[PDB]
């Protein structure tokens, strides 16, 4: 056990032991983007790929080339805490290294007459952080891996729902990475069709002569030939025996049934028959024949064969003729139908007729024809069928050669046409547009690769122009390449694109579920209204690499899942799962990662399968799947094993207790909202867990993780210095590790993020243990909410539906207290009248309000502010106002007139109230720097001064350590070395040169021991000394963080983990609750009408539970208190941890008594139990649990109620309930309006809470006014509440003056509609 | 002089690999930095009021 969960062991009920540990949660981003950084020296991913593709660039002429040599990313400007506080991305700079060789026009080409090599800057390449995110702009983004049609052909067929007969039409699509697509369809009509780049349809035979392929060749490669000769004056037809298993048979010896078995006459064999002329009549021919004598062409291929082309063959001496083969079953006629449709008779006619379906209402050339098809799918440059794509095409074909290509040819075109052929006629399978092995998952790397070669080609046509002028004699390749279109495509994507998300970061479990999110929508995707119930179902091949629970509930249904526990990525792109191998009958260790179509063919047992001794199966007949579904196995036919319980479900729906106990439907709710809740003041574990908590915790980054193990030297509530071991140093390295903790700061949805010390001076800690626990963690546990005393029973109504009632101490002990910064800006600019200018002297504003402002303007730090207070005082120059007579004569009387600046300052929003935590002034390059401004900059100075100083104390300290380490080698009396004043020992004087040489080089390098420490503190003068590059036009920007302490209270959302969500509806004092026979009250009160018909068991389960941990709990604090022996401790530990069959035992013989008073300390607010997800906690280990604290098996007490003192008649089932704070506030959703501001063009209020806008009157409002019958009321939405601009002041002068009476006018709307109408050109014209 | 101020802050970003400063700008092209700064304020193209 590490030393870190060794404090607090939580008992795990599980039975089935982990053969595999659960996987790094973040791989899927940091693989990715490793491959896209990582220098590939056989040129296949990230950058090097898209440079191979694009360069080199020639020339039109051939004049010069630029080709590619080398790529590297520079050192960052700033680092990731920087790049946030500016706002600016976190990026590295890209150098690539270009040579220009110079062709001899006078010397045959090829011949380099120069080289020119340069290093050219190609943008700045975004950098992902050590968790998976980007900072781009200054905030933390995710980029959504991407579930799309994996490139290649996809067979597939209408099912008998477009005709008016049933005729199930197959089409086949053969879509490339980038390029044209080609679809071949079949007709009602039974004729192959094609289709490019989906435009007006042609035959299929066009696509067959624009190769060069004639008709008999085309007959020839998709059909079979039956011959016929004339043999000794007699029809002679070669007979296949396959073929005949309507007329007499020939072969007198051997006669088959005439005009009305097979096998048995084709035993012996023969290689002659004899058909009646009519058999010929019916058939049609294959090749061309011509007669030499006449020069004519007595048949055509693909001809109906007449009794006047037999005599005319006869004649012409001919005696072998060959025709197709035509069934109505196996074999069909398709080929010579779309043969016969089409007009096309020869390659210049076929390429004329797709440049007119191509170009319509151009004229047509043969060269131009000719380029277009040769572009369209010939060419590298407009077509590329990818690795995988080319890897699915020749997985359907079937075909084993041309690995490498990424452009169609005649073979792949010809095969994909027979098979869709073969498909109609029967032999072969339509394809399944949902299964896992046709889509595919595209990724971080994926994506900035195509995006920086599409930058790429953009500056590669303006290098190809360029090159084919001639003028190279003084230009070098960094003159050629203009960096700022790659930046653009970069820049785009990781800004702009759809799947390019701002970071959830209410909690860990949030990051981490986003980080392993996938989206079929996007480029490249599908749409929200346009997909369909089909891509929205779980398909059977989602199982171990799809969740099928965690999805968003609406529009975006089925369209954006999340990755299983144990599903990975293969170097294809395609999900694959884990699987135990099952050898000899035994299941092995050995874990084989498998995709769904390796997965398709073997059969798969499950994890609850039992197990023998020996590790075989233990019932004959095991329960399994194969292909996809679930059956009963035998033994011996059982291929794999599922190697956890959790393969199937995600890491939120792995965080469910007894998840097994629940539906499907409201733990999807549950694993939603464990995603919205927002950390408290007081991280607390769960009584009631799964054991995945610790991953989750450790693998989101919140925490700060030992890089190294040793002894902690110093703890502070910022900062944490670890002695590193003797046996993990990097030779001449300081030894120690410095944390710097975060402190307060804010998070992407206004939450604070904060990092708490777990750990004590001198505690000794390995690699891996967790040193501070960041937001919702509890000694690297997940935690997420609180646990609260749970009591199951209707109470007065306040627990009505999902209402949740509330005890006041819950508010009291501060349990859902949260803390939330908030972000205001104060940007002063230059305007035409003047410059704005952030200063005290703000007119018609008290002293009252200029207390917590400094000299400078701004707000002090630590300043309580509430709603309307200003913080930062900015005054704007304003022009001349025209004065009524009125004013005028009020500033006459009282000479009072000071208007030359308008008061436009940076105000408190209402209805908030917290402390000013930060303040952040950025000053434009050349503005004068107000006094506020030098005062942050030397507290940063000294900041800089004094952490470089103690790190570099602490550092040398532990290096001098290891000097006398070296001299402790030999052993001698360093209080002699004291004897001398330390800085006197370079003051020393040595003549042997032994000892000389030594002293000589130990002051050479500590004098260089200032210089590396001076330029490391002038590069942090250098960052905070150094102006902002600031938006065009803007001065000054100064930043203002607020922490507001939110309070539980009613309308706040409050939800479980087992999609029981609520709204509080009451506090209720501690006297009106609930209460035991011992007193202790209750704290939440939650209706039992909504666990019956919602089918959500598992939250009883847990409830019990809890109760049970809670209890023992209890009694190791009870033993604590009564200061018992340590012995009657270990025993009670041994005790509960050795409950049930499971597969964990912790002894507790080598827990040192220090140790097992720590794990009991950690134990008295209950026993965290580890239940896991369809290998939880049976109810008999829970009735065994209870019995254990001494509490009911049932897990109901009785309860009285408060306000009277009566029992209730029944039990009430009372436990314990983890409990989450959604981040759903009423505080972030009341709103009102009176009057407020307007649409510039409707007239109408604004929309939104930000912009104090009211609600909308829609449609269905206004019918059910109709229906009531309420007039006046509707007239008075529709004009004087929204948008009658006269109308709506004289209802306001009205209710001020008394008079609640109204004159409609006519809406604004309506004006806008006649004039944009007469604008229209149409004339509308109000009659009277 | 938007377009030539354009042309020379592609130079300038090849030479150094970063964004030229607007007094390096104003010294490159023998030009007030004021000159330098009012020629970028006035290179924007309106937004559309249809965007998303």
């Amino acid at each position: 056990y590490s030393y870190t969960e060794k404090k607090r062991i939580r008992k795990d009920f599980g039975t089935r032991p982990q053969v595999l540990d659960i996987p790094y949660l973040l791989s899927i981003q940091l693989d990715s983007f490793e491959k896209f950084i990582e220098q590939d020296p056989e040129g296949q991913y990230g950058l090097e790929a898209a440079f191979r593709s694009v360069f080199p660039i020639q020339s039109y002429n051939g004049n010069s080339e630029l080709q590619y040599v080398s790529y590297r990313l520079g050192e960052p400007v700033f680092d990731v805490k920087e790049c946030q506080i500016r706002g600016v991305t976190y990026s590295k700079p890209l150098r690539v290294k270009l040579r220009l060789v110079i062709f001899d026009k006078d010397a045959p080409a090829g011949t380099v007459k120069d080289i020119k090599e340069q290093e050219v800057y190609m943008g700045e390449i975004p950098l992902m952080t050590e968790n998976g995110t980007f900072v781009i702009n200054g905030t933390e983004r995710v980029i959504v891996s991407q579930l799309h049609r994996s490139p290649g052909v996809f067979f597939d067929s209408d099912k008998g729902k477009t005709h008016s007969s049933g005729k199930v039409l197959y089409n086949a699509r053969i879509i490339p990475y980038r390029g044209s697509w080609l679809d071949f369809e079949f007709d009602p009509k039974d004729n192959l069709y094609v289709r490019i780049d989906r435009r007006r349809k042609l035959p299929a035979s066009i696509i067959l002569r624009v190769l060069g392929k004639t008709s008999a060749e085309i007959l020839d490669i998709f059909f079979e030939k039956v011959n016929f000769e004339v043999k000794d004056q007699t029809l002679m037809m070669e007979l296949v025996p396959e073929r005949l298993r309507t007329f007499d048979i020939e072969a007198d010896g051997k006669v088959y049934v005439e005009k009305g078995h097979i096998r048995q006459l084709e035993k012996d064999g023969v290689n002659f028959i004899e058909v009646p002329v009519e058999y010929i009549v019916g058939k049609v021919s294959a090749k061309d024949y011509v007669n030499e004598a006449t020069g004519e062409l007595i048949i055509t291929a693909n001809q109906e064969i007449s009794l006047e082309a037999l005599a005319n063959l006869s004649q012409a001496g001919y005696k072998k003729l060959e025709v197709l083969f035509t069934n109505d079953l196996d074999h069909g006629p398709f080929m010579s139908e779309t043969l016969r449709v089409d007009s096309t008779t020869d390659r210049i006619s076929a390429l004329v007729e797709i440049y007119r379906m191509m170009r319509p209402g151009e004229p047509p050339t043969k060269e131009a024809a000719e380029s277009l098809f040769e572009s369209l799918f010939f060419s590298a440059e407009r077509y590329d069928l990818s690795t995988v794509g080319r890897m699915k095409f020749n997985s359907s074909i079937g075909r084993e050669d041309a690995e490498e290509q990424g452009t169609l040819d005649e073979v792949d075109i010809i095969e994909v046409m027979k098979k869709l052929i073969s498909i109609r006629n029967g032999k072969g399978e339509v394809d399944d547009i949902d299964h896992l092995g046709n889509r595919r998952i595209r990724s971080v790397g994926e994506m900035a690769e195509n995006q920086f070669r599409v930058g790429l080609v953009r500056v590669e046509r303006a290098v190809k122009e360029r090159l084919s002028l001639g003028d190279l004699d003084n230009v070098m390749p960094q003159d050629l390449i203009n960096a700022k279109p790659i930046s653009a495509a970069v820049k785009e994507f990781f800004g702009s694109s759809q799947l390019s998300q701002f970071m959830d970061q209410n909690n860990p479990l949030s990051e981490v579920t986003h980080k392993r999110r996938i989206s079929a929508l996007g480029p490249g995707g599908l749409t929200r209204e346009r997909a369909g119930f089909e891509v929205r179902d779980v398909h059977v091949t989602h199982y171990g690499r799809l969740c099928p629970i965690e999805t968003p509930e609406g529009p975006n249904i089925g369209l954006i899942n999340s990755l299983s526990a144990f599903a990975r990525c293969n170097e294809y792109g395609f999900l694959e799962t884990p699987y135990r191998r099952v050898v000899n009958g035994v299941v092995t260790d050995e874990v084989d990662y498998l995709s769904a179509i390796e997965e398709g063919q073997f059969v798969i047992a499950q994890a609850n399968a039992k197990l023998t001794e020996e590790g075989g199966f233990a019932d004959e007949l095991v329960t399994a799947r194969q292909k996809g579904e679930s059956g009963l196995h035998p033994r011996e036919h059982v291929d794999y094993m599922d190697v956890a319980t959790n393969q199937v479900v995600s890491i939120a729906a792995s965080l469910i207790p007894f998840l097994e106990h629940d539906d499907a439907n409201r733990a999807l709710m549950g694993a939603n909202m464990q995603r919205q809740a927002v950390p408290t003041l007081r991280s607390e574990k769960p009584l009631v867990g799964t054991g995945i908590e610790r991953n989750v915790a450790v693998d989101s980054g919140v925490t700060a993780v030992a890089k190294r193990g040793g002894v902690i030297q110093s703890v502070d509530a910022s900062r944490i210095v670890v002695k590193v071991n003797e046996e993990e140093l990097i030779p001449g390295e300081a030894g120690i590790d410095i944390y710097n903790l975060t402190k307060y700061t804010r998070s992407n949805q206004n939450t604070c993020i904060n990092q708490r010390p777990c750990v004590m001076p001198g505690e000794p800690v390995a690699r891996g243990d967790v040193l501070a626990d960041g937001p919702s963690t509890d000694l690297g546990e997940l935690a997420l909410g609180q646990n609260m005393r749970i009591a199951f029973m209707p109470w007065n109504g306040y627990n009505f539906e999902d209402s949740i009632l509330v005890s006041e101490r819950v508010v009291q002990d501060d349990r859902f207290t949260t803390i939330h910064i908030q972000e205001l800006s104060c940007v002063a600019r230059d305007t035409k009248l003047g410059a704005e200018e952030i200063t005290a002297d703000i007119p018609n504003v008290g002293e009252a309000a200029l207390s917590k402002l400094d000299e400078s303007g701004i707000v002090y730090i630590g300043a309580e502010v509430k709603g309307g207070d200003i913080l930062v005082g900015k005054v704007t120059p304003k022009g001349e106002t025209q004065l009524t007579p009125e004013e005028k004569l009020l500033r006459a009387i009282f000479g009072e007139k000071a208007s030359d600046v308008k008061d436009t300052s940076l105000r408190v929003p209402n209805s908030v109230a917290g402390t000013v935590i930060d303040v952040q002034v950025f000053t434009r390059d050349g503005v004068e720097k107000d006094k506020r401004a030098l005062e942050i900059e030397q507290m940063q100075l000294k900041e800089a001064k004094k952490d470089l100083t103690e790190e570099f104390q602490i550092l040398e300290g532990g290096l001098l350590a290891r000097v006398r380490s070296v001299l402790l080698a030999g052993g001698y009396t360093e209080a002699k070395l004291s004897s001398i004043e330390r800085k006197k020992w370079l003051e020393q004087t040595l003549e042997n040169e032994e000892l000389q040489n030594q002293l000589e080089q130990l002051a050479e390098q500590y004098d260089e021991l200032k210089a590396d420490f001076d330029k490391k503190f002038e590069a942090k003068r250098r960052k905070i000394t150094q102006g902002d590059d600031l938006a065009p036009g803007v001065l000054k920007i100064v930043k203002v963080y607020l922490a507001v302490k939110r309070r539980i209270q009613p309308g706040d959302k409050m939800a479980g983990r087992h999609g029981n969500k609520g709204v509080i509806s009451k506090i209720n004092p501690v006297e009106d609750m609930p209460y035991d026979e011992n007193g202790q009250p209750v704290d939440i009160v939650l209706n039992p009408l909504g666990v019956p018909s919602r089918m959500n068991i598992g939250q009883i389960l847990e409830v019990h539970l809890g109760l049970a941990a809670k209890g023992i709990g209890d009694k190791i604090n009870q033993m604590i208190k009564e200061q018992q022996e340590l012995a009657k401790l270990r025993e009670f530990l041994q005790k509960v941890y050795d409950l049930g069959d499971t597969r964990q035992r912790v002894d507790i013989s080598e827990l040192s008594d220090e140790d097992v008073r720590t794990l009991a300390h950690n134990l008295r607010a209950g026993l965290p139990v580890a239940t896991p997800v369809f290998d939880g906690a049976p109810e008999s280990s829970i009735k065994a649990m209870l019995e254990l604290a001494d509490l009911p098996a049932s897990g109901q007490l009785t309860l009285f109620d408060g306000r009277t003192g009566d029992a209730f008649e029944r039990p009430v089932t009372v436990g314990y309930m983890y409990m989450l704070k959604l981040n759903h506030l009423v505080d972030d959703k009341m709103h009102a309006r009176s009057t407020g501001s307007y649409s510039l063009v409707t007239q109408q209020p604004l929309g939104g809470k930000a912009q104090f806008g009211g609600q909308r009157f829609g449609e269905m409002e206004v019918w059910a006014l109709e229906a009531y019958g309420a007039a006046y009321t509707l007239q008075e939405m529709l004009t004087v509440k929204s948008d009658d601009v006269n109308g709506r002041t004289k209802m306001y002068k009205n209710i001020v003056d008394g008079n609640h009476a109204m004159e409609p006018g006519m809406p604004e709307s309506f004006n806008v509609l006649l004039k944009e109408i007469r604008s229209l050109g149409i004339n509308i014209e109000l009659e009277d | 002089t938007i377009n030539k101020l354009n042309r020379i802050s592609r130079q300038m970003l090849q030479e150094m690999g970063r964004e030229p400063l607007p007094e390096e700008l104003a010294e490159r092209m023998q030009m007030p930095e004021d000159k330098i700064r009012k020629v970028l304020k006035i290179a924007k193209e309106p937004i559309s009021m249809e965007t998303p």
